[PDB]
């Protein structure tokens, strides 16, 4: 692991509860919405932050207007993780925020691929 | 406590080498990654898991569970996307 | 409206 350059993940976003804590992650698809875990239990009461480098700049917290949590999420066998966040104020996009493409239904991303993965390493489960 | 945004290179690792690590719980809505030793673990709950597709990052998976502590060497289990995508589908349009 | 095109590069 290692630090990020400031605003080279610029889809990255922090999702904070009603008291402003940190709790999960999350990633811009869109100016106004948001896809992360269904685990996370995203609230209406949750906002969005965006264009986070330092959690201790140009940020934006945005408000959640719509949760869209998978209806064949069961916490037991925690199959169909996932939950997309409709924003009641679009993110407005810079250099530091922007959106991340979604892959097709055909597609795959097979083994020995290198990927990347990022954030402040804050779990829920 | 990271106070900046973290970063890892990983690779994705098969079902057959994720089942071994934990077993049934693995099924084909998941996608696992991780050649451990600190790397899965920078992602939070819901984090990005992004590959390179024809050089544009896309999102391959959704952190679900397996990158609690950065010190467990087992792959990390992320929310397969392609098999939810026909789900997002719904709702965006 | 760029998609995975950062205008910051990410260096890993």
């Amino acid at each position: 692991g290692e630090d990020a350059i400031p605003g080279s993940w610029p889809w990255q976003v922090s999702l904070q509860d009603k008291t402003g804590f940190h709790f999960c992650g999350g990633s811009l698809i869109s100016e106004d919405w948001v896809v992360t875990a269904a685990h996370c239990g995203v609230k209406t009461s949750d906002v969005v932050v965006a264009g986070e480098f330092d959690q201790g700049e140009n940020i934006q917290v945005l408000k959640i207007a719509q949760v869209f949590k998978n209806p064949k999420f069961n916490m037991f066998t925690v199959r169909n993780d996932i939950t997309l966040l409709k924003l009641a104020t679009p993110a407005q996009f810079s250099e530091t925020v922007s959106a991340v493409c979604l892959p097709n239904v055909d597609d795959d991303f097979p083994p020995g691929t290198v990927c990347a993965t990022t954030g402040w390493g804050k779990t829920k489960y | 406590t990271p106070e900046k945004l973290q970063q890892a290179a990983l690779p994705i690792v098969s079902e057959a080498d994720c089942k071994k690590s934990w077993g049934s719980k693995i099924t084909d809505v998941m996608t696992c990654a991780g050649a451990s030793g600190v790397d899965s673990c920078m992602g939070d709950s819901g984090g990005p898991l992004v590959c390179q597709k024809d050089g544009v990052w896309t999102l391959a998976g959704i952190v679900s569970w397996g990158s609690g502590v950065c010190s467990t060497s087992t792959p990390g289990v992320y929310s397969r996307v392609t098999a939810l995508m026909p789900w997002v589908q719904q709702i965006l349009e | 409206q760029a998609c995975g095109v950062p205008t910051i590069q990410p260096v890993l």
